[PDB]
RNA sequence: CACAAACGCGUCUCAGAGAUAAUUAAUGAUUUAAUCUUAACCUAAUUAACUCAUAAUAAAUCCAGCCCUAGAACAGGGCACA
């Protein structure tokens, strides 16, 4: 590239920005390409013992749609050491509770087990909605893809989409809807 | 591509204190203990604080004094 | 479509039913010699719930299901649209087949937790306090057992507990 | 020229005091039961600053209550540089009290024993006897 | 005693940390990892990991254009399997032998 | 409106300058793609 | 109610009835005939 | 390849398309390294060193023929 | 109770909201009846946990010496009018 020796070093290992959305978005498939990115995983300069590493920004995190009945079976647990301590939250009312605590918990157990997770988990911010911080947003590069194509509700799909889809059947006429 | 950002500290980098005595450098400090700083500077680089503190004699003196240098 | 309307006139209750016009099936279906719509239209192994727009036409307008006798689909097919439906309400898709009930609508509660492909119902699942280790695992059920007949273009099968 | 004065709302949070606990008295009610009263002597109380509410708790704003005078010559170059600017005397203790905004009072407004009006139930908080290991 | 077998796997660590800059720098086009190797040596290129990680970093236009000629094979295979498996070969799948 | 030289930096003049000293290297012809010095038998 | 593995009419008046996830046995005329399954 | 072109082989180019030449430069031995296989509590050390020789190549140039059908 | 304190046998104070399990009831479809629904929407009566409202904590950088209802040491509160 005929750059100097300096910047071209800092340019190789440049920090980037990405920004995720989590509307309607499973935390797990939102926690897959959220945590390659945390570790550089996507650099082709990767290496373990380098800080190579990319802030991520999430919004929307109280939007998300977990799988299947996750809402109710799926438990949190903990405990503060203490006798008599043991804490269960359902994934439901730990989400009504700390709106980022379920995406955050996440990542933060699909990330490598080192010392290391603590300081790359330190570059991940979440939102529970579409308000962030000016300084935040400017520092933005671009936008990873939503990996949940979501659905479109009844009332989304236009006049012309309905007409186009075949009539199945044809009901009798002297029956009541 | 974008404009360039010139001027965005056009008036933070040259500010005349007033226009009848010279212009002063007074960068004031506080120096923050050990406390305070290491949590400034965590904040400030996206790191942890763990990684600030100094180290021992041992491990201070162990390091080479001539790292090998290629290119 | 026949309604029925009563009206109160004085001491005087009229009810009589009236007929409105209904849309009829599409003239050329690709498979004439189907028996049931499904298989006729050849969209056997090839719908999920996400198909609002097929979903929709064995349905009441306030969310119920048509009987299999006015419908005419096989047995096999019609639990599986019976399963399909009832996974499309629950995943919030069908907003208009609700019934109205303008007391109600007033005092909001917890906002909706987005879900999907919802087997149980949300009321009706307890929560797995004891998971246990991988050689006795509590797996949590995704999808319905219906729809592992589906075709898959990966060629992977289905992972229906997860 | 002091702050605006609202009338009572539902839900509204006075400004509690910072008084000296004297001793103990004996006092008997009209039913002949005998009951025991602490004096607590407000000596010298004056809110000190004012914080706005959102950069205190976000639901309630904060006002700052010192107590009794003291010497300046043992006071922090930092504390005794707050209360010139002020323009009262150094106190003991000070302590934070949660107060809605339709209650807020200018800093330097005097505050007297007759803030409570007798019939009213109170708390008090307080370092406890410390008795050592 | 660790300082042998240490050296048994530095092999390993090596070739694995290959792997992961191949398929990091095969994402970035849009190809995953097992796609990119499989239609690589249907072309006949025998490129070991080891120069593929390099063409990676310090080449990043070439590692275009093997990208581009893995995605190129790779979308004719599944032509032919589309088809009645009587095409004839691909411009690009066609195996050439010396002897 | 065509572009010769772009070089990355900390800050926005570091950079430019960079930008300068890389269309300085192309229009000089010494840049890092240059052919290698011959060291063949004349 | 009665905890049971097994379900049986005990008279021509018990109704099956899936609720909360397990069949219950309700009757009405004779309210002993409750099951519950486990 | 260079900047603007590259050519791949299948698997091999031709030896009238690209001529590389290189010059030797050092015949020398490997550093001394240490190789030692322990069993526990059975008594069983080995020790041996391997001095293996080595060769290092200085590459000159790298033409490539305006041959290409 | 032979210290200016400690102490009990003596005196004082002790709380709102959400949320649930079994169970009970309304509307209603697969099954144009009926039917609390691992059918949908809305809604009702309802164990204890638990969570929270709320309350406590809050001043960076006088400190040699003396005093202290503060204290093992180290710390902490007073030393202007007393
Ligand atoms: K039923
Ligand atoms: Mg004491
Ligand atoms: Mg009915
Ligand atoms: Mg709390
Ligand atoms: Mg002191
Ligand atoms: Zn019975």
């Amino acid at each position: 590239s005929s750059f100097s020796k300096a910047p071209q070093q800092w340019a190789t290992f440049a920090r980037v920005w990405y920004l995720l959305d989590g509307k309607m978005q499973p935390p797990g498939k939102l926690a897959a390409m959220a945590s390659v990115k945390l570790q550089g995983l996507h650099k082709p300069v990767y290496h373990q013992l380098s800080d190579c590493g990319d802030h991520v920004v999430i919004m929307n995190t109280r939007h998300i749609a977990f799988s299947g009945n996750k809402w109710e079976q799926k438990v949190y647990s903990s405990h503060t050491g203490y006798p008599g301590g043991f804490r269960q939250v359902t994934a439901a009312q730990l989400h009504q509770k700390d709106p980022v605590a379920i995406v955050k918990l996440a990542i933060y157990g699909m990330l490598p087990k080192n010392l290391h997770r603590r300081t790359m988990m330190q570059r991940l911010h979440l939102f529970p909605d579409e308000d962030i911080p000016e300084d935040i947003l400017k520092n933005l590069v671009e936008e990873l893809p939503q990996p949940r194509k979501v659905p479109r509700r009844l009332d989304e799909y236009t006049q012309e989409e309905i007409e186009a889809f075949p009539r199945v059947w044809s009901p009798p006429e002297d029956y009541r809807l | 591509t974008k404009p360039i950002p010139r001027p965005d500290p056009v008036h933070n980098i040259e500010e005349t204190h007033d226009l009848v005595l010279k212009t002063r450098l007074e960068e004031k400090g506080e120096h923050l203990e050990q406390g305070p700083m290491i949590e400034q500077l965590s904040k400030m680089f996206f790191t942890t604080k763990h990684r600030w503190y100094p180290r021992g004699q041992y491990h201070r003196r162990r390091r080479k004094p001539n790292p090998p240098k290629d290119r | 479509f026949r309604e029925v309307v009563e009206i109160l006139d004085g001491k005087t209750t009229i009810i009589e039913g009236r007929i409105t016009e209904t849309p009829q099936e599409s003239p050329n279906p690709p498979n004439p010699t189907g028996q049931c719509p499904i298989c006729r239209w050849n969209l056997k192994h090839k719908y999920n719930y996400e198909d609002v727009l097929l979903l929709s036409q064995f349905i009441r307008p306030h969310g119920g299901m048509l009987p299999r006798r006015i419908t005419g689909l096989c047995q096999e097919e019609h639990l599986k649209i019976e399963e399909c439906v009832k996974m499309a309400h629950r995943a919030g898709l069908l907003p208009n087949h609700r019934p109205k009930l303008p007391e109600g609508f007033v005092p909001k509660s917890k906002p909706r937790l987005n879900r999907y492909l919802t087997r149980w119902s949300p009321r009706s699942v307890k929560p797995i306090y004891n998971k246990g280790h991988r050689w006795n695992k509590v797996r949590m059920p995704v999808g319905s057992p219906l729809l592992k007949d589906n075709v898959s273009y990966s060629g992977r099968p289905l992972l229906l507990y997860h | 020229e002091p702050w605006p004065i609202h009338p009572w709302e539902p839900g509204s949070s006075r400004v509690g005091l910072i008084a000296l606990k004297l001793g103990m008295m004996p006092l008997w009610t009209k039913d002949g039961q005998k009951h025991v009263v602490t004096l607590l002597q407000v000596q010298d109380c004056h809110v000190l600053k004012y914080t706005p509410k959102e950069n205190h708790n976000g639901r309630m704003a904060a006002l700052t209550v010192g107590g009794k005078t003291v010497s300046h010559f043992h006071k922090s170059a930092s504390i005794l540089e707050f209360y010139q600017e002020l323009g009262l005397p150094p106190k003991q203790k000070v302590k934070i009290f949660n107060v809605t905004e339709n209650a807020v009072i200018k800093p330097g407004t005097p505050l007297y024993a007759a803030h409570f009006r007798p019939g009213q139930y109170v708390d008090v908080t307080a370092k406890t006897i410390g008795k050592g290991f | 005693v660790k300082c042998t077998r240490a050296r048994r796997l530095k092999k390993r660590s090596l070739r694995t940390l290959w792997i992961n800059r191949i398929t990091a720098a095969s994402q970035e086009h849009g190809l995953k990892y097992p796609a990119f190797i499989i239609n690589l040596i249907k072309c006949q290129v025998e490129l070991n990991r080891k120069v593929l990680a390099d063409l990676a970093i310090y080449e990043p236009k070439t590692f275009k254009s093997l990208a581009a000629l893995a995605k190129r094979r790779r979308e004719e295979g599944f032509a032919a399997a589309l088809g009645d498996g009587k095409e004839p070969d691909g411009i690009f799948s066609r195996v050439v032998q010396h002897r | 409106r065509k572009l010769i030289a772009e070089g990355p930096g900390e800050t926005v003049l570091v950079a430019e300058e960079e930008a300068a000293r890389v269309a300085l290297r192309k229009l000089f012809g010494f840049t890092e793609n240059r052919r290698p010095w011959d060291y063949s038998k004349p | 109610f009665k905890t049971k593995g097994v379900l049986k009419k005990r008279c021509r008046d018990c109704y099956l009835v899936k609720r909360r996830g397990r069949w219950f046995i309700y009757c009405k005329t004779n309210p002993k005939h409750k099951q519950r399954q486990m | 390849g260079a900047d603007n072109f590259t050519l791949l082989g299948k698997p091999l180019l031709g030896k009238e398309l690209v001529r590389v030449e290189a010059t030797v430069i050092e015949k020398t031995e490997s550093w001394p390294k240490i190789n030692m296989k322990f069993q526990k509590r059975k008594n069983y050390q080995r020790k041996r060193i391997t001095v293996n020789p080595q060769t290092v190549l200085r590459i000159n140039s790298i033409e490539i023929a305006p041959c290409l059908c």
